[PDB]
């Protein structure tokens, strides 16, 4: 090879041939989440148990 | 007074070159490549 070639420099690859080292350290996480709620009660009483002669139409 | 003394031509000019290197001798005195990380380096 005729080729001029650096010194100093951090001799990265250049060329097709060139090889380079790959340090795959992945990492990847995600999350989802989702919540409803809806609640209704009701309860409703009446009574007597005892009615005065003069509401005893009603 | 000379025109080119006074004026320039379109066609000629300079430019800037820059680059990185390293000295070697100087009896001491170097950079001190705990600090100097990039010397030790190249
Ligand atoms: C937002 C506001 C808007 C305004 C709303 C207006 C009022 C909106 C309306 C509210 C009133 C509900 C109407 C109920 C009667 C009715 O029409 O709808 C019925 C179906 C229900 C539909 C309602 C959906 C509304 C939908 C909701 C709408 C809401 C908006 C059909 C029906 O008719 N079913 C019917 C049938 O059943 P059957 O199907 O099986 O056959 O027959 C059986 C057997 O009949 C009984 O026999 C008895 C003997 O056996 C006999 O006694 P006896 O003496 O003879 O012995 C006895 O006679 C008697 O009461 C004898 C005598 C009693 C006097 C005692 C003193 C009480 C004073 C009491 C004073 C009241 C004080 C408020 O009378 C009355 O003078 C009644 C008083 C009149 C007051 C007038 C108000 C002046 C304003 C005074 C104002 C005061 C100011 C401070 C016989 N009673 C009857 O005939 C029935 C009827 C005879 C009508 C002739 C009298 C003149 C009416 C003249 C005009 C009336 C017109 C309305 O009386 C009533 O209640 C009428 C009540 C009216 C109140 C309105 C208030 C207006 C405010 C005004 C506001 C604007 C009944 O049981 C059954 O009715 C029952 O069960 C009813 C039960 O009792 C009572 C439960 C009440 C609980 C509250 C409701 C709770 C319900 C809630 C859930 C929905």
């Amino acid at each position: 090879n005729y080729g001029y070639q650096p010194l100093f420099e951090d001799r990265r690859p250049r060329n097709i041939g060139d090889t380079l080292t790959i340090v795959l350290q992945e990492n990847v996480s995600a999350s989802k989440s989702s919540s409803a709620n809806a609640s209704r009660d009701g309860k409703t009483s009446f009574g007597f148990d005892t009615v005065p002669r003069y509401l005893q139409g009603l | 007074e000379r025109i080119r003394d006074l004026t320039s031509v379109q066609g000629v000019r300079e430019n800037s070159l820059i680059g990185y290197g390293l000295v070697v001798g100087l009896d001491g005195t170097g950079d001190q490549t705990t600090q100097t990380p990039f010397t030790t380096q190249t």
